[PDB]
RNA sequence: AGGACCGAACCGACUAAUGUCGAAAAAUUAGCGGAUGACUUGUGGCUGGGGGUGAAAGGCCAAUCAAACCGGGAGAUAGCU
RNA sequence: ACACAGGUGGUCAGGUAGAGAAUACCAAGGCGCUUGAGAGAACUCGGGUGAAGGAACUAGGCAAAAUGGUGCCGUAACUUC
RNA sequence: AAUUCCUUGUCGGGUAAGUUCCGACCUGCACGAAUGGCGUAAUGAUGGCCAGGCUGUCUCCACCCGAGACUCAGUGAAAU
RNA sequence: CGAUGUCGGCUCAUCACAUCCUGGGGCUGAAGUAGGUCCCAAGGGUAUGGCUGUUCGCCAUUUAAAGUGGUACGCGAGCUGGGUUUAGAACGUCGUGAGACAGUUCGGUCCCUAUCUGCCGUGGGCGCUGGAGAACUGAGGGGGGCUGCUCCUAGUACGAGAGGACCGGAGUGGACGCAUCACUGGUGUUCGGGUUGUCAUGCCAAUGGCACUGCCCGGUAGCUAAAUGCGGAAGAGAUAAGUGCUGAAAGCAUCUAAGCACGAAACUUGCCCCGAGAUGAGUUCUCCCUGACUCCUUGAGAGUCCUGAAGGAACGUUGAAGACGACGACGUUGAUAGGCCGGGUGUGUAAGCGCAGCGAUGCGUUGAGCUAACCGGUACUAAUGAACCGUGAGGCUUAACCU
C-alpha cells in the first residue's frame, strides 16, 4: 500500500565485506487510518491515513471532528492510498513500518527542494553561449525561441526559464537496506527528494 | 579523467616518453577515459632506441590518473600524473616488456592480466 | 538561492557592513538606546549580545578581544565595569527591539533597540 | 519595444485594478492610556503593552 | 539528529588511535584477489584528516617507485584493519597539501620528540 | 652623443568590454604607443571659399565639407511624390 | 543646452617604504560625489576562486591567465659590427 | 607570389589529420628592373604560420563578492 | 524600394518521411556469418577533430548510426561578423585618364527599457447556488521510450574446413534524464591562521584600518559535479507489413467473399507529473449558523435592531518556501527566530606569564585560544488582550420516499 514518513538526513552503512552503501534515513511513525473509502459511497477502494501529532489549538474544528469520527489522535496532515483489491483495513487501525520487512525495493515520493526562479541553463541544461569572442550581453541567455513567419509563434512546452523544484517528484525502485522496528525507521539505498524534515510517501515498487 | 588532447606519461618501456590522447573509445560523445579504459594515442615524444617511433597512431590503456579511482568503500586512490600503457591496435596486448610505477585493482579484467603481472605494486 | 544561510547583506560590501555594526554596537553600549532600521536592529543583536557575554569574564584576553571588536576603550570600559556584572544573572537576551513606525524621508521601518535594563 | 497601436482607457483601467492599495482596518488600543496605534508598534506618546519604555 | 547519531555511533569502531597530520602512518588494508583475503600495507605521510564521526577520513601520501600516490582512507571502514603510527611530525598546519609540490629533501618533515 | 633604451607628467588612440533614448552628439574601465624631439604646450598674429591649409585622408576650415556659413536673386526649377 | 563621469594654462610639492612627481599607507587641508529603505530570483554588468584535462574554443589564444624587481653568472644563428 | 584563372597545381617539410604556413618545381591565364628588380641586420599597437609557458577560451559549467534587475516610499521621462 | 537585415558559425529548436541506427517482415545468385534489394515502421537516437569564412568537400580517429529534407536556403528587437556589399591602401589586369574587375590582398561603429499575440513561471478576482476545512476521483494534458559490449545458451545449429547463429537469459557500459549531498571534491569576501607595506589605538606588547578578501594557507553549513542512488521496462489491447486456418463465388483451387488466429521501439494503456474554470465547475468526510421588528410597486425585494459562528484574513516571530504575491512552521495552553548553554566542526599550541638564548626566536602553561549559516537543549529578548472580514438554517418545479 504505502506509508508516510519524515526524511531524517543521510548516512552510510558499511557492509562487513567492505561496500559502504549510502542510505536515506526515513523515520516512519505509526500511520493511523482515519477513513476507509469503498465502491458504494466513493466509487473506488482506498484508505486515508495520518501521522505525527498536531497541537490541539493549531488543528481546526472541521478536522478535529474528522479525527473524532475515527477515534484517532490528530496527526499533522492526511494522505490517501489506493487498495489493491485483496487487502482490507479498518478505521482506527495503526499501520507500522513492518509492512516493508517483506519487500526489497520501494518507490519514494516527495517534494523536491525548491530552487526558485531558475534560468534555462540550470533548469533545462541549456548550453552557455560563448563567454567571450565578441559576445554581447548574451552569455547565459536562451538564444532563439522559434522560427519565423511560418509558425509566427512560440510553441507550447517551449523550454524557458521559470520555477524550478518545489514540485512533487518520485524516485523509483530504491533498495531497502534495513527496516528498524524498534526506533521506527526505514533505511533506503540512495537519495530521495526534499530536505531533512520533508514528508515522504514511501511505497512498494510498482516496477517489479 | 583523460580526454582528447590530454597528454600522458608512459608507464611501460615501449619507447614513448610522452603521448597524447586523440580519441576515447567505446561510445558516441563519450567525454572521458580513466581507471582502465582503452584510448587512441599519438606519440608526441619518443626515445631513440625504442620500439615505437614518433607520430605513430596506436591504442593504449590508462593505468594511473590524477583524478583517481573510487573504491566501493567511498575511498579514492589518486596519483601525481596521468599514465598509460601502449597496445597493438588490433591485437591489443602491451608492447613494452616491463611496467614502471604502480597500477590499480580496477585494471584487473582478463585481457590486461599481462599488465598486472609485470607491474611492481597493487 | 540562500538556503540555510544567515546574515543580511544590507546593500553594503562586507568591510563596510562590519564597520557600521562596529560603530552602531559602540553607540548602543554608550547611549543604551538606539533608533535604527528594523533589519539593522535585528542584525545588531548578533554583534552586541556576544560582546555582553565576552564582558562577563573580566580579565585581559577578553578585554583585548572586546577591543579587537568595537575598537574603543570607552565602550570596553562600560562593558566589564557595568554591563558585565549588571547582566550576570540573565542568560542571553540582553537587548530589546520595539518598532516605532516609519522614517519620514524614505518610509523605512524604524525600530528602537535598547538594553534590557535602563534604570 | 514600442506599441503597435495605442491602448485604451479600458485596458489602462483593467491594469490598474490591482493598484488599489488596502487600508489597515486593524488599529490597536494601549491597555493603560487607550491610544490607537499599529499592532506591535509603539504609540505616538511612547507606550507599548500598557507600560512606558521610552523617554 | 539523534536518530542519525544513534545509527552512526553503533557502526563506528571504538578503538582508533590518535594520529595528527604530518605523521608517518602504516595503514593495513583488506584486499580480495577473487577468493583470497589478503592484508595489504600502505606506509605514508598523513597529509589531511577530515573528522566527521562515522564519515571521518584521512589522506595518506606515499612516494612509491616512479611517482607519488595519494590514498584517502575512510577511517571507520571495515576494509581498514589497523592504523599504526611510526613517526610523529612537528608540523603546524592541519592540511599538508604543499607536500604535493615538493619532492625528496624539501618534502621531508621535522619529527616531534616532545 | 643619440628623430638611443625603460618609464610617470604631457601628447596620443592599438585591443577588448561597457555604453548606444549614454554620465558623454565619440566617453569610461583594463591593458596599449611616443615620452630631448620631424616633441609638446600657453598667449597673440597671418592664410577665406573654386579659395585656404593639407608628412595627401578628398583630410581639415566653429558638432556643417567632392566646394563652409549668413543674407539676397527666390515663390529657381520638379514631365516627380 | 543640465548642479553633465568630458575639456581647461601657470605656481606650491610634508612623512614612511621606493630609483621616483610611479605606487601603497598617511599629514596639512579637504571631502563621503542631493533619492533612500528592504529583499538577496532569473538575467545583465564589474570582480574573486576552481577537481581532472590544457586551445580540444574560435575566422583568430579575442578575452582572461601567465611573465615582472635588483645584483651576479650566462647568453645562439645572423649582422650594416 | 599582396600578382596563379584552371587550383586545395605537383613534390617535400611540419600535424593522427594542414584549401593556411614554410622549402622547392615553372605550365609567369596576366612578374620584371627607379609608376624600380632581387637581397637585407635593426625596427613595427604591421600581415601569415608554428612551438613552449599559461590559462573557465573550451570539455562544462559550479560557487562566491559587489552594482542593477525585484518589493516599499518620493520624484518621474521616451520612441510609438 | 515613405527599408521584408541576404552567407557561414553559436544558442535554441520544430515538423516531414523519400529510414542512417535500433524494431517487424517477403524474395534472394539466402548453408552459417555477412549481405543485396524491397515492404511496413518517424518511438527514441543520430560523432569529435585537422584544413578552409565556408555551406559542401577531402583527410585522421570514433560510432549501433554519424539519414535526406521543410521551417523567410528556421532562428541578428537572441549572440557573432570570418565571408559578402561603403569610405583607406596595394598587386595583377583593362582603360590615354577619372576609374574599373563574384580576380586577389591588408583594415574597417551590428541600435531598440516589450503595448499586443505567443511562450515559461507566478498571483488577484469572481464563479461553481448556506458557509467553511480537508481528503480523493479522474475528463483532459504533458513527460518518459536511446543503445553498446561481455558472458552464458554454445564453439550448439550451419559448414569439407575456416568460420559461426536464430530464439532465450544474465551482467556491465556510453549517452541521456530525475533526485540528492552520505562519500570524493569545488566553492565558501560571515570561521581560524601566516604574512608584506603603512597608518592608528600615548608607548612596549597586543590588536584594528587600508592596500582587488592586500597577498596567501586551510576550511563549517549551504549551493554544487567531475561525486552516488534511481530511471527507459516486463504486461495487456487493437493493429502495419507479412504468415496462416477453415471456406465459397469458380465440383477443384485459393488467407476471405460468412467466419478465425498470430503479427513490430508505431497506435491505446501500463510508469512519472499536472489535472473540476472538466461552466458537463464532480465525489466523500468533517465542521458552523436554528432572534426580532419595519416596509412593500408582494420581490429570490429594501431595511431597523440584537447577535458575529465555523473559519479566514490582517499583524508579529519566521523557513531547507520565495523576485513580489503565494506556499509551510510558530505566537506564551510557545522552541517560531535571536540570544544563551552544551556538543560538533574548523583552524592549529591564544593571551598573560615563566624559562632558554646577546638577539631573532625557542619551548612550558597548551591541541590551547578563537570558532558563520551545523546538531541537542534552554522562554532570557521578541512573537499582545483585542479589534477586522465572514452571519442568523440556505430558491422554485417534479419524482421517490414519507408522517
Ligand atoms: C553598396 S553595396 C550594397 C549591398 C546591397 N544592399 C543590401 O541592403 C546588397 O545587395
Ligand atoms: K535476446
Ligand atoms: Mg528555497
Ligand atoms: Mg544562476
Ligand atoms: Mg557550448
Ligand atoms: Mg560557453
Ligand atoms: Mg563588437
Ligand atoms: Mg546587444
Ligand atoms: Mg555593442
Ligand atoms: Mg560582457
Ligand atoms: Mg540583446
Ligand atoms: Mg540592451
Ligand atoms: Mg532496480
Ligand atoms: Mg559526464
Ligand atoms: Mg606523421
Ligand atoms: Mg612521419
Ligand atoms: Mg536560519
Ligand atoms: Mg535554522
Ligand atoms: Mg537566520
Ligand atoms: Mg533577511
Ligand atoms: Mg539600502
Ligand atoms: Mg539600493
Ligand atoms: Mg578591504
Ligand atoms: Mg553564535
Ligand atoms: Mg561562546
Ligand atoms: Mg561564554
Ligand atoms: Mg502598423
Ligand atoms: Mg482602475
Ligand atoms: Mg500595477
Ligand atoms: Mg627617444
Ligand atoms: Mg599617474
Ligand atoms: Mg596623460
Ligand atoms: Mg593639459
Ligand atoms: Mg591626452
Ligand atoms: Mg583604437
Ligand atoms: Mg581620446
Ligand atoms: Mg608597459
Ligand atoms: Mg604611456
Ligand atoms: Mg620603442
Ligand atoms: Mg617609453
Ligand atoms: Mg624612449
Ligand atoms: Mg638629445
Ligand atoms: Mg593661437
Ligand atoms: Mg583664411
Ligand atoms: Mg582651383
Ligand atoms: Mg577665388
Ligand atoms: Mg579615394
Ligand atoms: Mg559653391
Ligand atoms: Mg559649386
Ligand atoms: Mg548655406
Ligand atoms: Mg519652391
Ligand atoms: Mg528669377
Ligand atoms: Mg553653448
Ligand atoms: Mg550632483
Ligand atoms: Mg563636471
Ligand atoms: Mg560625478
Ligand atoms: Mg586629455
Ligand atoms: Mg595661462
Ligand atoms: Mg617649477
Ligand atoms: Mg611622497
Ligand atoms: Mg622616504
Ligand atoms: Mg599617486
Ligand atoms: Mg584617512
Ligand atoms: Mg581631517
Ligand atoms: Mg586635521
Ligand atoms: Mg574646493
Ligand atoms: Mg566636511
Ligand atoms: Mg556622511
Ligand atoms: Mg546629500
Ligand atoms: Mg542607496
Ligand atoms: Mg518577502
Ligand atoms: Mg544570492
Ligand atoms: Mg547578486
Ligand atoms: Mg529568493
Ligand atoms: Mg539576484
Ligand atoms: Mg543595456
Ligand atoms: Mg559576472
Ligand atoms: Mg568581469
Ligand atoms: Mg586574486
Ligand atoms: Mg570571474
Ligand atoms: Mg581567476
Ligand atoms: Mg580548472
Ligand atoms: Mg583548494
Ligand atoms: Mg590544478
Ligand atoms: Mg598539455
Ligand atoms: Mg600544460
Ligand atoms: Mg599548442
Ligand atoms: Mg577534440
Ligand atoms: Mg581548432
Ligand atoms: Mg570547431
Ligand atoms: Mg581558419
Ligand atoms: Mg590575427
Ligand atoms: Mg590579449
Ligand atoms: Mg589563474
Ligand atoms: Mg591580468
Ligand atoms: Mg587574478
Ligand atoms: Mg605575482
Ligand atoms: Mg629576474
Ligand atoms: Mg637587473
Ligand atoms: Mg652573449
Ligand atoms: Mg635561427
Ligand atoms: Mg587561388
Ligand atoms: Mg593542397
Ligand atoms: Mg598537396
Ligand atoms: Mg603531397
Ligand atoms: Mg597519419
Ligand atoms: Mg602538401
Ligand atoms: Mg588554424
Ligand atoms: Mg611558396
Ligand atoms: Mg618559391
Ligand atoms: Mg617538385
Ligand atoms: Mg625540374
Ligand atoms: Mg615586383
Ligand atoms: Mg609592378
Ligand atoms: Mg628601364
Ligand atoms: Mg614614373
Ligand atoms: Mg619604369
Ligand atoms: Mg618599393
Ligand atoms: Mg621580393
Ligand atoms: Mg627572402
Ligand atoms: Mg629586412
Ligand atoms: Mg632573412
Ligand atoms: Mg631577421
Ligand atoms: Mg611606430
Ligand atoms: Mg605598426
Ligand atoms: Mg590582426
Ligand atoms: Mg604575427
Ligand atoms: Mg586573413
Ligand atoms: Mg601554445
Ligand atoms: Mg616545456
Ligand atoms: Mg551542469
Ligand atoms: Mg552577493
Ligand atoms: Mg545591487
Ligand atoms: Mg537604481
Ligand atoms: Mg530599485
Ligand atoms: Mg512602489
Ligand atoms: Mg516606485
Ligand atoms: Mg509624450
Ligand atoms: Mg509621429
Ligand atoms: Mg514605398
Ligand atoms: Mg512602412
Ligand atoms: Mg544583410
Ligand atoms: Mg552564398
Ligand atoms: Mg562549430
Ligand atoms: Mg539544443
Ligand atoms: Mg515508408
Ligand atoms: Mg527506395
Ligand atoms: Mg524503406
Ligand atoms: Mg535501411
Ligand atoms: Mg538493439
Ligand atoms: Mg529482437
Ligand atoms: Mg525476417
Ligand atoms: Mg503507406
Ligand atoms: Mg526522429
Ligand atoms: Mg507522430
Ligand atoms: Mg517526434
Ligand atoms: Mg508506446
Ligand atoms: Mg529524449
Ligand atoms: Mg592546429
Ligand atoms: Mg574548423
Ligand atoms: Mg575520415
Ligand atoms: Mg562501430
Ligand atoms: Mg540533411
Ligand atoms: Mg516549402
Ligand atoms: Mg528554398
Ligand atoms: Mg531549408
Ligand atoms: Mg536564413
Ligand atoms: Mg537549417
Ligand atoms: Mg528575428
Ligand atoms: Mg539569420
Ligand atoms: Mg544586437
Ligand atoms: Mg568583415
Ligand atoms: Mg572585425
Ligand atoms: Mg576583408
Ligand atoms: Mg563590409
Ligand atoms: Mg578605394
Ligand atoms: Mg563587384
Ligand atoms: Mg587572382
Ligand atoms: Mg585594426
Ligand atoms: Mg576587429
Ligand atoms: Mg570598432
Ligand atoms: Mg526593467
Ligand atoms: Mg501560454
Ligand atoms: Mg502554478
Ligand atoms: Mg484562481
Ligand atoms: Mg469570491
Ligand atoms: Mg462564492
Ligand atoms: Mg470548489
Ligand atoms: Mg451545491
Ligand atoms: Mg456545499
Ligand atoms: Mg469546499
Ligand atoms: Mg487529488
Ligand atoms: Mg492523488
Ligand atoms: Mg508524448
Ligand atoms: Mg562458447
Ligand atoms: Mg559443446
Ligand atoms: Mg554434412
Ligand atoms: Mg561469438
Ligand atoms: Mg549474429
Ligand atoms: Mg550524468
Ligand atoms: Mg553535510
Ligand atoms: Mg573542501
Ligand atoms: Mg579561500
Ligand atoms: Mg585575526
Ligand atoms: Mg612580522
Ligand atoms: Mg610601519
Ligand atoms: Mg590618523
Ligand atoms: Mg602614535
Ligand atoms: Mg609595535
Ligand atoms: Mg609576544
Ligand atoms: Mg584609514
Ligand atoms: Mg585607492
Ligand atoms: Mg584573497
Ligand atoms: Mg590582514
Ligand atoms: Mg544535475
Ligand atoms: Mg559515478
Ligand atoms: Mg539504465
Ligand atoms: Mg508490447
Ligand atoms: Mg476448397
Ligand atoms: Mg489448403
Ligand atoms: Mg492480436
Ligand atoms: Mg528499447
Ligand atoms: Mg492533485
Ligand atoms: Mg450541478
Ligand atoms: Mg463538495
Ligand atoms: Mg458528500
Ligand atoms: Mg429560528
Ligand atoms: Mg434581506
Ligand atoms: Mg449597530
Ligand atoms: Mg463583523
Ligand atoms: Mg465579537
Ligand atoms: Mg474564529
Ligand atoms: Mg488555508
Ligand atoms: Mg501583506
Ligand atoms: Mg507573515
Ligand atoms: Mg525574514
Ligand atoms: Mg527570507
Ligand atoms: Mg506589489
Ligand atoms: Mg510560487
Ligand atoms: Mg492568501
Ligand atoms: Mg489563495
Ligand atoms: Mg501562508
Ligand atoms: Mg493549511
Ligand atoms: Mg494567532
Ligand atoms: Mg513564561
Ligand atoms: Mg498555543
Ligand atoms: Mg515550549
Ligand atoms: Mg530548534
Ligand atoms: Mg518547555
Ligand atoms: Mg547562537
Ligand atoms: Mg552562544
Ligand atoms: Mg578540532
Ligand atoms: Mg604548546
Ligand atoms: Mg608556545
Ligand atoms: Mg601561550
Ligand atoms: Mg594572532
Ligand atoms: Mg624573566
Ligand atoms: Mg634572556
Ligand atoms: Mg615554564
Ligand atoms: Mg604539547
Ligand atoms: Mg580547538
Ligand atoms: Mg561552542
Ligand atoms: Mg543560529
Ligand atoms: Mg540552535
Ligand atoms: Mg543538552
Ligand atoms: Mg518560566
Ligand atoms: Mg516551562
Ligand atoms: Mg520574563
Ligand atoms: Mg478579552
Ligand atoms: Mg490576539
Ligand atoms: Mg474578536
Ligand atoms: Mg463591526
Ligand atoms: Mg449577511
Ligand atoms: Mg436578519
Ligand atoms: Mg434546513
Ligand atoms: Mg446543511
Ligand atoms: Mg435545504
Ligand atoms: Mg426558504
Amino acid at each position: 500500500i504505502g506509508l508516510v514518513g519524515k526524511k531524517v538526513g543521510m548516512t552510510r552503512i558499511f557492509t562487513e565485506d567492505g561496500v559502504s552503501i549510502p542510505v536515506t534515513v526515513i523515520e516512519v511513525e505509526a500511520n493511523r487510518v482515519t477513513q476507509v473509502k469503498d465502491l458504494a459511497n466513493d466509487g473506488y477502494r482506498a484508505i486515508q491515513v495520518t501521522t505525527g501529532a498536531k497541537k490541539a489549538n493549531r488543528v481546526t474544528k472541521p478536522e478535529a471532528g474528522h479525527f473524532a469520527k475515527a477515534g484517532v489522535e490528530a496527526g499533522r496532515g492526511l494522505w490517501e492510498f489506493r487498495l489493491a483489491e485483496g487487502e482490507e483495513f479498518t478505521v482506527g487501525q495503526s499501520i507500522s513500518v513492518e509492512l516493508f520487512a517483506d519487500v526489497k525495493k520501494v518507490d519514494v515520493t516527495g517534494t523536491s527542494k525548491g530552487k526558485g526562479f531558475a534560468g534555462t541553463v540550470k533548469r533545462w541544461n541549456f548550453r552557455t553561449q560563448d563567454a567571450t569572442h565578441g559576445n554581447s550581453l548574451s552569455h547565459r541567455v536562451p538564444g532563439s525561441i522559434g522560427q519565423n513567419q511560418t509558425p509566427g509563434k512560440v510553441f507550447k512546452g517551449k523550454k524557458m526559464a521559470g520555477q524550478m523544484g518545489n514540485e512533487r517528484v518520485t524516485v523509483q525502485s530504491l533498495d531497502v537496506v534495513r527496516v528498524d522496528a524498534e526506533r521506527n525507521l526505514l533505511l533506503v539505498k540512495g537519495a530521495v527528494p526534499g530536505a531533512t524534515g520533508s514528508d515522504l510517501i514511501v511505497k512498494p515498487a510498482v516496477k517489479a | 579523467m583523460i580526454q582528447e588532447q590530454t597528454m600522458l606519461n608512459v608507464a611501460d618501456n615501449s619507447g614513448a616518453r610522452r603521448v597524447m590522447c586523440i580519441k576515447v573509445l567505446g561510445g558516441s560523445h563519450r567525454r572521458y577515459a580513466g581507471v582502465g579504459d582503452i584510448i587512441k594515442i599519438t606519440i608526441k615524444e619518443a626515445i631513440p632506441r625504442g620500439k615505437v617511433k614518433k607520430g605513430d597512431v596506436l591504442k593504449a590503456v590508462v593505468v594511473r590518473t590524477k583524478k583517481g579511482v573510487r573504491r566501493p568503500d567511498g575511498s579514492v586512490i589518486r596519483f601525481d600524473g596521468n599514465a598509460c600503457v601502449l597496445l597493438n591496435n588490433n591485437s591489443e596486448q602491451p608492447i613494452g616488456t616491463r611496467i614502471f610505477g604502480p597500477v590499480t585493482r580496477e585494471l584487473r579484467s582478463e585481457k590486461f592480466m599481462k599488465i598486472i603481472s609485470l607491474a611492481p605494486e597493487v | 538561492m540562500r538556503h540555510r544561510k544567515s546574515g543580511r547583506q544590507l546593500n553594503r560590501n562586507s568591510s563596510h557592513r562590519q564597520a557600521m555594526f562596529r560603530n552602531m554596537a559602540g553607540s548602543l553600549v554608550r547611549h543604551e538606546i538606539i533608533k535604527t532600521t528594523l533589519p539593522k536592529a535585528k542584525e545588531l543583536r548578533r554583534v552586541v549580545e556576544p560582546l555582553i557575554t565576552l564582558a562577563k569574564t573580566d580579565s585581559v584576553a577578553n578585554r583585548r578581544l572586546a577591543f579587537a571588536r568595537t575598537r574603543d576603550n570607552e565602550i570596553v570600559a562600560k562593558l566589564f565595569n557595568e554591563l558585565g556584572p549588571r547582566f550576570a544573572s540573565r542568560a542571553g537576551g540582553y537587548t530589546r527591539i520595539l518598532k516605532c513606525g516609519f522614517r519620514a524621508g524614505d518610509n523605512a521601518p524604524m525600530a528602537y533597540i535598547e538594553l534590557v535594563d535602563r534604570s | 519595444a514600442v506599441q503597435q497601436n495605442k491602448p485604451t482607457r479600458s485596458k489602462r483601467g483593467m491594469r490598474r485594478s490591482h493598484d488599489a492599495l488596502t487600508a489597515v482596518t486593524s488599529l490597536s488600543v494601549d491597555k493603560t492610556s487607550g491610544e490607537k496605534h499599529l499592532r506591535h508598534h509603539i504609540t505616538a506618546d511612547g507606550y507599548y503593552r500598557g507600560r512606558k519604555v521610552i523617554a | 539528529s539523534n536518530i542519525i547519531k544513534q545509527l552512526e555511533q553503533e557502526q563506528m569502531k571504538q578503538d582508533v588511535p590518535s594520529f595528527r597530520p604530518g605523521d608517518t602512518v602504516e595503514v593495513k588494508v583488506w584486499v580480495v584477489e577473487g577468493s583470497k583475503k589478503r592484508l595489504q600495507a600502505f606506509e605514508g605521510v598523513v597529509i589531511a584528516i577530515r573528522n566527521r564521526g562515522l564519515h571521518s577520513a584521512f589522506t595518506v601520501r606515499k612516494i612509491s617507485n616512479g611517482e607519488g600516490v595519494e590514498r584517502v582512507f575512510q577511517t571507520h571502514s571495515p576494509v581498514v584493519d589497523s592504523i599504526s603510527v611510526k613517526r610523529r611530525g612537528a608540523v603546524r598546519k592541519a592540511k599538508l597539501y604543499y607536500l604535493r609540490e615538493r619532492t625528496g629533501k624539501a618534502a621531508r618533515i621535522k619529527e616531534r620528540l616532545n
